[PDB]
Order: structure tokens, then sequence, then C-alpha cells
């Protein structure tokens, strides 16, 4: 017998987005990221006399807890210890110990350290009980310690509660906090920051370092390429989740087959590293699509979250869709690879593949990264919707199919700068939406059965890329197939009645051929389809996307 | 402070169109496919960038490209220490004449074998008429003393009417 | 390893800093006022040579205080018409008469800083055992620095924040934070 | 001084950059709240400023400090940006405060509806780029950009604050300089330099008589008078506090854009979609003080002043309950459906839910058959930039851009003034008219001077005392605004414990939390505020606590809960600064207490 010990990080929104440059963010990332791998090994080192932080940096991977002569399993008591870890990766991790003083020394121990090393940072930390002796007590504390921790988080003393600027004391020159001491701008310049910018910038040299595992392309030269930032016309922020995942964790003890608690731990500890692994690896498979700046130092991309099902960058603005696109083929493929996914997905879904939804901010430097990000994860969750309208066939109960998909927006300086307002303002006929999204990103064939198949091939994404290639095409003398004065008309014809529209549309695409590709009707005479019983068109999108491909 | 001028010079007068002008403009108020630029109150005018860009395209010709004296007379974005133009060229309204209007050329291609005219290689241009006059618009500020030399030769290549603005320059026009 | 603290209710501000004298001898001072914020500094003593004019409630008088120095930070803030609760905080056990008294274990405290606004102003207060910070955003500032400023120093701030267990599953958080001096850097 | 008025005459097409295009234009125009092109007010006083400076020049004979300098500073304020080093004097603000520059009102009322006249008052003008060598339009730089009809008339609100010991010589010198930047300004907006833009500028009022005035008597001039602030003054007259409370709701409207600073952050400021009851102080004082000592009444709260939140079913908005939990894909109050009050409710089986957070709710009863109404506020960000005056463009030495969200126009609020019975007699033996009086327009928010900050404040009629149903079973807690606490030792903290030892002692009860497994007792995220000392130009203390919508729950475990305390503290508000609008509660309110799973919402020319 024994406890669960689940520590969790967050806030991870705020953390790594509170402050607009560049530098900052990516530091907050690595506490982030360092809190639940590096200092918790060492935590755990401290408590329990391990040295599994010793193994971990000579692996400079997760994978040294996988065999488990190095990592006890403890449910055999003659492999006897104290401790195992059943799972650690970004913001999250979990731990197995017997013995309850133990048990919060540990999450004291790493506590302690947070606050030192990374002030700043929101963790904490909870133990369960587990009666070993009786099956799927694992799976039982797993999802004990998740529904319990909500609420302790919301009743722990305030965390905010320490840098106040009380007393009265200068600002810092990047966040609302008081500057603590001095540190200088991308241009050398000397100037007043706070502890947790001052931290973080320590932090971030970090990245650099532990990035040289994924690719050199990254990053090396932080500070000429936050000189570079704000020189792009236009930045991106791409946040992305797995299908189901979540769900696929809340319910694993269906998929694992043998009820015993090793096969439990086996499983869900080897799913999540795979899970890992697809995510580094699709990501080196993407950042590819940065080919016009591969003459130069490093890609315009930085990675903040990597690992469990997320990804969160910050890349250059016109790239993010052919390069978050790729990011989800390449996952899907990836996914389908694994044994630590193939007999959980082929029971969870019957395919291989996993998936997993994105949503793109795109914005200009000076835009506040945390609005950018907020509107994302907005974006994402409307991009799951296809979990609602495709499902498996004949499920019971009635369960999402596995299909990517992708939502985005690009906030022109009168589009607003939240969600429900750029949506309203794209509604002007109360009838009519002009966007039609999310868009679906999984090929046809892999969703070949699904029901709602229909549905997802006209949300597919690659009816928008066709329709922007169209607008990019040219004629002889090297002008655009689509002359822009006559592009500014349509746009305006949207504002207007429908049947002003589709009237606009007929008078255009008579002269200009192509636009024959661009009807949607299927009667050669509308911009427009009835959908859900609105009116709504892709063609606006292709419109306002038309620079937005890499 | 401010730009801190010294002498702000007014240089001012009457440009003559010597030959017909065109200025492309995206519809214009004439029908044809190619139509003049015209103001928000439809008057035939003279684009003040175009008529800048005009003297600037002449007086690189006369530095031979000497673009750091170029740059510190008509500005740079690129450049930390130059920033806005020293010369201004407001748009100026063109006077078609008396009892005037503009005109319409036939504009026609043809065929190197047959002689005759090439299938669809027809245009009609539309023209302000010789003889139109607008103001010329120029303001110039000094942060030293004096003209700058420079500037006084673009001034007599005025006079002289060296200098050609608008579209169809080597074909009859500007 | 503990940190004290002491309460004491209805004293009105000027007769709660008479009280804490032997404690906050030569402590700095800042004063909360709906018209000022005013830094002081006490005497030797502990005293003011205001007292009662300086920390006079009602005509827009102040209503929150902190004064502090090595060995111990007084907070006093205006409960109901110039009644205020007092508490002290000392990292060391002392007994102040007519006060509550408590602790609350840490388990370790770190230092931060934060810096003042303003740089060495070109000329001092003509008042002795003072400097002058000065910086566009907010102007002048007069602090109760003794020492004279270098041009290109910077005045910061100095303060323990205190770590505790607060959960029961161990989690720490800061439970206080204490003002110790002035530092020039 | 106010309905002094600047007028503006466009003479050639013009153009005021987004600083960005959209889609097939590279550039397109600022259009205010009803579509139109104007001509925004911090790009006003910007080119006005620049024109006064150049005729600083030539009186200060090109120095670039000295005394006509300082009038400068001293009638568009200081630019502490720019100055650096040990400057000693306070920043002196601006005396002129000048609108937005609109359209005439009658000739923006017909375009009403009247869409495709909207889009037909800009027209799209080419660019490009010739190649020196080949001498043709060098490809990749064609530039389509939108610009604005010439003939456009134009006007905005000046309002000056002059000193009221200002000299009568000195107004002369003031008008003479702001006559002289009007008739001296040439262009304005985008692409000055190339001919766009070309305007006439006057002031109403001002002629070359008043530059002959300066142009006469400039020798004779000396540096402005130094600055001083607008102290408070008390008074100590106040009749002590007696039931009942009064309560005066205050409905504002906010007419042009306003800035409400949630969070600064570098070169960028967050907004909030309420206004905080403190910025309305100095109204209270320019129309009330006259009647009682304002400031003692505060510091002895005998007032308060709530935000405003924004207006739903005629009465003040509330903000959303975070024990509400919506279907994490099909639910929520944002899809009118699957809402859960996870005070009473059990989760659904399988379908994980997610907590609300933003937004506001209506009104709600103890069977309204319906969710409650949500409210949204509109917001946009603004976008501006500095100039480097002497490069004339903009420069990271300069600091380039900054921005700021606003609330926009149109959007209307409402908060209550509530005083006791005994200030309320002092004001209506003085005054029975006074409720008339509070009908007014002030200036508040962020860069209240310039385009931003207009609102209307205006007097509905005495509202009702709230009412809260006792409930000798449970107590339940919604906080309608954020809430500050005092730790043990005076620090801010946010511990819940304290909270529970707060409202039993002052409500003389005792308190158990919910101790069932699967309905949450406490909901709660912490809060922490930026704010300034205006009177001293100097931050607050940062204020740390609970945000609105916070609730939680108990059983009362001993003791009875006395509805009229109840009703005392919900008009009062709990914890500390409850005057500036914080610590407003509210008690066993119905949407706390019903269950709401099986509801849905409701449904929902020119001349």
């Amino acid at each position: 017998q024994g406890f669960l010990v689940l520590i969790e990080t967050s806030g991870n929104q705020h953390f790594i987005f509170s402050t607009n440059k560049l530098r900052e963010n990516i530091g907050a990332s690595e506490l982030t990221y360092l809190a639940t791998t590096e200092i918790l090994f060492q935590g755990v080192d401290r408590v329990f006399q391990t040295n599994y932080y010793d193994q971990w940096s000579d692996t400079n991977s997760l994978n040294f807890l996988a065999d488990s002569k190095l990592n006890p399993a403890i449910d055999d008591p003659k492999n006897n210890a104290d401790i195992e870890i059943l799972l650690a990766t970004s913001g999250k991790a979990i731990a197995l110990v017997k013995e309850e003083g133990k048990a919060k020394q540990l999450i004291k121990e790493v506590t302690k350290q947070a606050l030192i090393n990374a002030p700043g940072l929101e963790i904490g930390g909870i133990y369960v009980n587990c009666n070993w002796q009786d099956k799927l007590g694992v799976a039982k504390a797993v999802k004990e310690a998740h529904k319990q921790f909500e609420v302790n988080r919301a009743k722990r003393a305030g965390a905010n509660g320490r840098f106040l600027r009380l007393p009265i004391a200068a600002g810092c020159s990047v966040s609302e906090l008081p500057a603590s001491d001095f540190d200088y701008n991308a241009d050398g310049d000397k100037i007043p920051v706070s502890t947790v910018s001052k931290v973080k910038r320590e932090t971030a040299k970090s990245a650099k370092k532990r990035l040289r595992s994924v690719d050199g392309r990254l990053v090396n030269d932080l500070a000429q390429l936050e000189k570079s930032f704000d020189e792009l016309d236009w930045l991106a922020v791409v946040h992305a989740d797995g299908n189901g995942l979540g769900q696929i964790l809340l319910s694993l003890e269906k998929y694992i087959g043998e009820q015993t608690n090793r096969n439990y731990i086996d499983k869900y500890r080897r799913l999540s590293l795979a899970l890992d692994n697809c995510t580094i690896n699709a990501f080196k498979m993407a950042i590819a699509v940065f080919k016009e700046d591969s003459k130069k130092i490093d890609l315009p991309i930085v990675p903040l979250i990597l690992g469990g099902d997320d990804l969160t960058v910050i890349c250059r603005g016109d790239y993010a869709l052919e390069f978050t696109r790729e990011f989800l083929e390449a996952f899907e493929g990836q996914t389908e690879t694994h044994d630590d996914i193939k007999v959980i997905a082929q029971k969870a879904f019957g395919v291989d593949r996993l998936s997993a939804c994105a949503g793109i901010s795109i914005i200009k430097p000076h835009f506040p990264f945390s609005v950018a990000y907020t509107l994302a994860e907005r974006l994402i969750k409307s991009a799951k919707e296809v979990k609602q309208k495709v499902t498996v066939t004949n499920s019971s109960p009635i369960t999402p199919f596995p299909c990517s998909a992708i939502d985005f927006h690009i906030l022109y300086d009168s589009s607003g700068i939240d969600f429900d307002r750029i949506r309203e303002k794209l509604r002007p006929e109360d009838n009519t939406e002009l966007y039609n999204r999310p868009y679906v990103v999984t090929a046809a064939e892999n969703l070949s059965q699904a029901q709602g198949y229909e549905w997802s091939q006209a949300h597919s994404l690659q009816t928008l890329a066709d329709r922007v290639s169209y607008l990019r095409s040219e004629d002889g003398e090297g002008k655009s197939a689509l002359p822009s004065s006559q592009s500014h008309a349509l746009r305006t014809a949207l504002y207007l009645e429908k049947n002003e529209a589709d009237a606009q549309y007929s008078l255009i695409s008579q002269r200009y051929k192509i636009l024959k590709n661009f009807a949607e009707d299927g009667e050669n005479k509308s911009l427009f389809h009835l959908e859900n019983g609105k009116y709504v068109t892709r063609f606006l999108d292709a419109l306002d996307a038309k620079d937005f491909f890499a | 402070m401010a730009r801190k001028v010294t002498t702000r010079w007014k240089i001012t007068g009457t440009l003559i169109a010597e030959t017909p002008l065109h200025i492309g403009g995206v519809g214009g108020d004439a029908d044809t496919d190619l139509a003049l630029a015209v103001n928000g109150a439809g008057e035939y005018y003279v684009p003040g960038t175009s008529l800048a860009g005009a003297l600037r395209g002449w007086m690189t010709q006369l530095l031979n490209n000497d673009e750091s004296q170029i740059k510190d007379l008509w500005g740079d974005h690129l450049d930390a220490k130059r920033g806005a133009s020293f010369v201004i060229v407001d748009d100026a309204v063109i006077h078609i004449p008396n009892n005037a209007d503009v005109e319409i050329r036939e504009g026609v291609g043809i065929d190197r074998h047959f002689g005759t005219a090439a299938n669809g290689f027809k245009y009609s241009r539309a023209v302000i008429p010789k003889g139109s006059k607008f103001k010329l618009p120029l303001t110039f500020d000094s942060q030293d003393d004096g003209l700058p030399n420079a500037l006084i030769q673009l001034l007599c290549a005025l006079e002289a009417g060296d200098i050609r603005l608008g579209a169809a320059k080597t074909r009859g026009l500007g | 390893k503990n940190l004290y603290h002491y309460h004491q209710y209805e004293i009105t501000l000027e007769s709660a800093v008479d009280s804490c004298k032997n404690h906050l001898q030569a402590a700095i001072g800042l004063l909360y006022s709906p018209q000022k914020c005013e830094l002081v500094k006490l005497d030797n003593s502990g005293k003011l040579v205001d007292s009662y004019n300086r920390l006079k409630f009602n005509n827009l008088g102040v209503f929150e205080a902190r004064f502090f120095n090595l060995n111990c930070e007084l907070r006093w803030v205006n409960e109901s018409n110039g009644n205020g609760t007092a508490v002290l905080l000392s990292e060391s056990d002392i007994t102040l008469t007519g006060f509550e008294k408590g602790l609350q274990e840490f388990i370790t405290a770190i230092d931060q800083q934060y810096l003042l606004w303003g740089e060495p102003a070109k000329h001092p207060p003509n008042a002795d055992g003072w400097q002058r910070l000065a910086e566009a955003r907010i102007g002048k500032l007069d602090i109760p620095l003794d020492n004279p400023l270098k041009p290109k120093d910077r005045v910061f701030l100095t303060s323990e924040e205190y770590i505790a267990e607060v959960d029961d599953f161990g989690n720490c958080a800061v439970i206080d934070e204490r003002l110790i001096k002035l530092e020039v850097k | 001084m106010r309905g002094i008025e600047i007028t503006i005459t466009m003479q050639s097409d013009w153009h005021v950059g987004t600083g960005m295009g959209r889609g097939e234009l590279d550039s397109v125009v600022q259009r205010d709240g009803d579509n139109l092109p104007y001509i925004p007010g911090k790009t006003l006083t910007g080119i006005l400023r620049d024109s006064c400076e150049q005729v600083a020049l030539g009186l200060d004979n090109g120095q670039t400090r000295g005394l006509w300098h300082g009038w400068i500073n001293f009638i568009f304020g200081d630019q502490p940006a720019l100055a650096q080093g040990a400057i000693e004097p306070e920043p002196r603000p601006a005396l002129i405060a000048i609108g937005s520059a609109h359209l005439d009102p009658k000739l923006k009322a017909a375009f009403q509806g009247k869409k495709q006249l909207q889009e037909a008052i800009a027209f799209m003008k080419p660019g490009v780029a010739i190649d020196a060598i080949t001498g043709t339009a060098k490809k990749d730089f064609l530039r389509f950009e939108e610009v604005v009809r010439l003939g456009a008339k134009l006007t905005a609100e000046v309002e000056l604050n002059l000193p009221d010991n200002l000299s009568e010589t000195n107004k002369k010198v003031i008008a003479g300089i702001l006559a002289s930047g009007a008739k001296l300004t040439e262009r304005l907006g985008g692409k000055r330099r190339r001919g766009n833009g070309r305007c006439e500028l006057k002031f109403s009022g001002y002629s070359d008589q008043q530059i002959q005035w300066l142009k006469d008597n400039y020798q004779s001039v000396d540096q402005p008078p130094k600055y001083q602030q607008n102290k408070l003054q008390s008074a100590g007259d106040n009749p002590e506090q007696q039931p009942p409370w009064h309560i005066i709701p205050l409905t504002i409207k906010t007419l042009s854009p306003v800035v409400l600073p949630a969070r600064t952050v570098g070169n960028v400021v967050e907004c909030l979609d309420y206004i905080p009851g403190r910025y309305l102080l100095g109204y209270i004082h320019k129309t009330l003080g006259e009647y009682f000592d304002v400031s003692q009444a505060i510091a002895a709260g005998d007032l308060i002043i709530t935000n405003a939140t924004i207006k739903i079913d005629g009465k003040a908005g509330r903000a959303t309950p975070f024990c509400l939990f919506g279907e994490k894909l099909d639910g929520g109050l944002g899809k009118g459906k699957g809402v859960y009050n996870r005070f009473q409710e059990s989760e659904p089986d399988g379908i994980q839910l997610k907590g609300e957070r933003g937004g506001y709710v209506g009104q709600f009863e103890q069977e309204q058959r319906n969710l409650p109404n949500t409210g949204k506020i509109n917001s946009e960000l603004f976008t501006h930039n500095t100039i480097q005056d002497d490069v004339q463009r903009p420069t990271s030495d300069v600091g380039g851009v900054y921005s700021y969200e606003a609330i926009i126009a149109g959007q209307t609020f409402v908060a209550e003034l509530r005083l006791p019975d005994s200030l309320v007699k002092q004001i209506t033996s003085k005054n029975k008219n006074w409720q008339a009086q509070l009908k007014a327009t002030i200036r508040i928010g962020q860069s209240k001077k310039d385009q931003y900050g207009k609102i209307e404040v205006t007097s509905g009629n005495s509202a009702d005392l709230p009412k809260p149903t006792g409930n000798n079973k449970t107590l339940s807690i919604w906080f309608l605004s954020d809430i500050l606490l005092r730790g043990d030792r005076l620090n801010f903290n946010a511990t819940p414990d304290d909270l529970k030892k707060y409202l039993e002692n002052a409500l003389d009860i005792k308190l158990k939390e919910r101790s069932d497994n699967d309905l949450i007792c406490i909901a709660l995220r912490s809060q922490r505020t930026e704010s300034w000392q205006v009177r001293w130009g100097l931050p607050r203390p940062s204020l740390v606590g609970w945000q609105a919508g916070s609730c939680l729950i108990y059983d009362i475990e001993s003791g009875t809960v006395n509805a009229e305390k109840l009703q005392e503290l919900m008009i009062t508000g709990i914890g500390d600064r409850c005057t500036e609008g914080y610590g407003q509660i509210g008690f066993n309110d119905p949407l706390l207490s019903a269950s709401l799973g099986k509801l849905t919402a409701k449904p929902k020319q020119s001349n």
C-alpha cells in the first residue's frame, strides 16, 4: 500500500506571457519545465536519498525512468523502495510513495525550491491514499488526485502576495511589479527590471542549451532574435492540444486490459513518454516549413511548450498556418508508429492515430501576447468542435472520431481583440456568417468511414489553401488573376444583402473566370452556401489570409 | 525640438503642360481602360507623390546616384539620422483651359507581318490637352544657410522643361 | 525558527508609535495621507519632532503608516475615526507592554530588494541627514539617508521574505515580508 | 472654460493610418464608432504642438531650451518620457485638452444605415516604385492606399483649464501662441510631405489680432508661472452618519472611448470592462463639495460609490458567479445551454464541465424558467506612436509604438452613490434640486485630456435599498466586486478562513464549511491591482484580494442570521477600501441557491 503524489503547475498561460519581451517568455517556459523535471528530481533525491537527478542529467531525457531496475517497481516488495515515479512531464508530474510523512516532505521540498529558484511560479501538490491491495487503486488515485486538486488550488492562500509595489518603488520596465535590480534592454541600455524578469532572463540561457537536443537551427543568439521579431510584419502564437487524450487518460483502465496496477502504470507511463517523443519529432519535421529563412543563423520560431499533449510556440506570423498544418499531419502520422499508442488508440477509437486541435493567433509585434494567447485558447476551443461534428460510426457512448482541426484569426486593427466581438463583427446579416470555421486538417482518406465525413470535407482546410493559391496565381504580364480593386468590391459586397453579394460575384466572375472555382452553391452563382440554415462562405478568409501561407 | 528649420523656402509658379499629360488612377472619371487620376472632388490633378518622384528621379541622374546626398534632401526611413523629407510637394489641381476638356487618344498595335491592327492590341488613352496649367507646389526647409546647389539646378531643369512627368513618357506625352 | 507578531487595538497612531519607541529607534517611516505620501525618520530616541501635529488623523491626516529598522517593523492602519490596529514584526521575541503576542514558525527567509525612484540629485536637501533622488517620471524624492550619494549611485530598499507551510499538503508560501533598511548600491 | 472649438478644413485628400493595411489595401484609415473617417485627438494635439514648437524656435532664436520652450511645456505639458537625468520639478500637465475632430453631426447622422455611402467617403490611390536602371515599375513595390476625399470639414471641442490666478497678460500670451500654431499648421496625417492631408486649422475666437498682440508684446513676456496642485480642503462639518441609507443610481454612458488601466505592461495598457468607483470621486468633489466635507465623509466611510457595471435589465449587471460551470463542448452561458450551479448540482454523467469566469449576468429570481441575461462590453485596441521630433519619425530611442485597450462609445453603465440620511438632510436642505445638478459630462480614465474619457453622468430616481433573504440554514456569498482583506498582521493576503472569521464575527454567528463530496464549497481567484496616487504622483500600494464573481457558501453552524445586518453589509460592503467601490457583496442570492442545469437562455432610417 501507499500514497499517490501529484505535482501540477497552474497559471502557465499567465507566467509565460505576462511580459512582452521574448527572452523573458523563454525564461518563463524554462522555469515551468525545470520545476516539474530538473528541480523535481533534486527534491526527490534530498528526501529519499535517491539520485534520479544524476541519472536524468547524464541521460538528458526522461526515458531513464522507463527501466524499473533503475526506477524500482515498488509494488514488488522484493524490488523494495520508498519511491517510484509514475510520470513526469511539462507542468505535471506524478510519483508514488508509501510513507505519508515523507510524502509531505517531498511536496514541501519542491515548492520551497520553486519559491527560491522560480519566483512568480505557482506550483503545488497533493497526496492521496491508495489501497494498493485493490486493483485499479492507481487508476482511482489518479482521478481522485485530479478532482481534489482543482478545489485546493482555489482555497490555497494567495500566491501573488509577495512582489508588492508596497512600499512605493520604481516600476519595472516590462511588468507591473516593482523593479528589484537592473538589467539591459535589447540595445544594451541599463534598465530596471523585477526579480521575476531577471530570474527568467537568467534561466532563459538554459533553453538554448536544452534545445540543442532538438535542433541548432532554433536558438543561438537570443538577443538577435528579439531584435528581429520586432522587425517582422506579423508574429503568430500557435497553441495546440491533443484530441481526446485527456479523456483517454481519464479512462485508461478500460484500455489497459489487464486490471493489475502494474499494467496500468506501465502503459500510462509509456504512453505519455511516447507522446512527448512524437511531439518533439513532429516539431523537427514541421520547422522545415521556415524555408525562406533557412539561409541564416536562426529560424524565426521559439518553442515554449513542447510536450505532454501541448505545443505552444511563437513564430513568424505568415508562416504559422503551413507550419501548424505540417505539425498536425506529422503528429498524426507519428502517433500511428508507436505500440505505446496503437493498442490504446485502436481500442479507444478503432484507428492507429490520435489527433490534435490547434488555435493560431496572428498579431503585430507590439500586440500584447497575453491578449493574443487568450484568443488562441478560444480559437482552439472552437476547433475542438470537430469532436462533436464527427463521431465514430454507431458509437455507444457517442464518441469523437480522431480528426485534427485548425482555427485561426488575423487581428487587424479594427477587427477587435476578443473572439466573440471578432465573430460578431463577421456576422453582418443575422442569417449570414462571413467565416466558415473550423477547418478540418486530417485528409479525407483517414476520415472516409466516419459519420460526418461529408461535413468534414466541406470544412476541409484544403479548400481554403486551394482558394488562397488561386488568388496568388498571376496572368502573363505578372499581375494577379484577380486585381486588388475587384477584391475590395467583393469584401464590400459581403456586408450587403445576400442577393447583392450574389449579384456582385456574378458580375466579376463573368470577367475573371477563375472565380468559377470559388463558388460554393454548386450553381456557380453564389459565393455562399446554405449551412445549418445560415449562409456562410470561406471566400472572405481567402481574401484576409491571402498572404499568410509559407 | 520640432525639426530645427533655419530657413523655410516656398517655391511656386505655373507648371505648363508642354505636351499632353497622363497620370493613371485606378478607375478615374474617364470611361476608358487607361483612366486619369482624379482628386476626391473628381477634378483632374497631379498627385504630389508622382511629381515628387519625378523630381527626385532627375536629381538621381544629376548626383549620379549619390544616395548619401539624395537622402539628406528627400529623406530615408532606414537611416537613424535621416527620416522625413525636407522637400515637400503638395497636390496640384490641373486647370484645363477655357472651353477645353479631356481628350481621348486612340492607340493600336500593328502586326509586323500583315501590317494590320493586331487582334486585341487596341487601347484608348485619355490625356490632358497641351497647355493646361497647375501650381508648382514645393516647400523646402533648410537647416543651414542658403539654398542647396543641387536644388538650384533642379529649378533650372524645370525652367528648361527637361523633366518629364506621368505616363507614356517615351511616346508623346509628359 | 519563528516570526513574531504583536497586536494592539483601538490604539491611536501617535500613541502606538510612542509605545514602540524602544524598538523603532531611528527607524525609517512611511506615512499615507489622502493628499500626501511622506517619508519620516524618527529620532534616535524614536520620538518625532511633530508627533501629534504630524500623526493627527482627522484633517486629511495619516490613515496608514509603516516604520521599520534592523530589528523590527511597525504597521498601523485606521480602523475607525483614527483608532487603529498596530502590528509589529520582529524576528526576535521582544516584550511589548500591553500587546497581544503570538508567533508563526517559518522554514526559511530570503532577501529581496526594491529599487527606489530617482537618481542622485545634483544637490542634497538642505536638511542634513537626508539625500535627494530625482527622476522626471515623479520629480523630486527626498529620502532619510545620511551617507552622501555619489553620481550613478542608486538606493535600494532591502526586505526579508519568510517562507512557511500553509497547506497541510506542505505547499510552501510566503507568509509575510518585512522591510529592513535602505541600502546604497 | 469650455466651448472653444477647433475647425478643420481638408484641402487635399487625406489619410490617417491605422499603422497597417487590410488584405488588398496596404494602408487603411482610422474610423470612429460610426465607421466614418475622423482625425484622432492624439494626432490633432501632436500636430498642433509641433507647430507651436516651431514658433518657440522662432522666439528662442533656435535655442532648443529657453523661456519660450518653457511656455510650450507650460501649455502642452512636459514630456517626462524624453527628458532624462535628475529632473527635480514634477512633470506639469497640459492646460489644453482637445477632442477628436469628427464630421458634422448632421452629415454623420445622414449616413446611418447607408453602408455603401460609408464606403464611398474613401477611395483607393495607387503607388509604385520605379527601378532607376530599367525605368519601369519595380514589381512587388506596387502599393494601394486608402485616402479620404478632400473638402471634409471637421471640428473638435477644446477645453482650457487655465489657472484661476493666471495673469491677464499671460492669457494673451497663451492665446497668442495657440493662435500662431493654428496659423502655421498646414498639414496632418500620412504622406504630408507628398501632399496628402493639406488643411486649414483655426480656433473659434482666435484671429490675427491675437497674433498681433504677441508680435507687439512678446519681448516683454517672462517664463510661465510655476505650477501648483489643486489641494483638498477639509472642514469637519459633517453630521455623524445615521440610517437610512439613501441610494442614488448614476448612469454612465461612454460618449468617447475610455481607457481604464487594468494592468500596465511596458508600452501597452490593458483595460477593465467596468469603471472603478474611484474614478468618480473627483466628480463628487466638483459637484457636492460645496454641500458637505466630502473628504471627511470618505475618511469616516460615510460615503460609498460602487463600481459601474454594464447596464442589464434596466439595472446594474452582476459579475458571473464562478460557481457556474458549462458543458465543455456544447454548453455554458455563451452558448445559452448547459449551465450547472455546482453549489447545488452534481456534474452530469461523464461530461466534463469548465467553470465560468468572464462576463456579467443580469437579474435572476426563485423561478425564472430561464438562464439570466448575459452582458458583454465591446472593446478595441487603439494604437499610437511617438515621433522623434528632429528626425520626424518614430525610433526605438523615442519609444516607437504604444497602444491602449479602450471601452468603445455607446456602452452604458450604472453605479450607485450611497449616502446616509445625515448627509442627504444637509444636501437637500441646502438644495432640493441637487439630484438634477448631478447631470454632467466629465473626463475620466487614462489620457483623459485627449480623445479618451468623455462620459455622460445622469442621476436616476432613488432606488430601493436591497433586501437580502435571510436563511437560518445556510449563508451563501457572492462577491459583486473585488474583495480586499488584511491578513492578521495588516499585510494584504488572501486566505479564505480569514473571510470565514470576518463574516461570522460581523454577522455575530458561527459558520461551518459545506462538507459534501460533490458540491463544491469554495470558488475563488486572487486579484492584484496596479494604481496611482494622482494626488501625489506615486503608485498606490499593490492591493491584493479576491476578484469579483468569486463565490462561496456555508452551512450555518450556530446562531441566527439577522436580515437587517445582511442588508447593512450589502449596502456598506465588507473589508477594506469599501468607499471607493471594493467589498461589494451579495448574500443568499437566488442564483447561487437555484439549480439551473435544466434551463436555457431565452430567445433574443435616416433624414
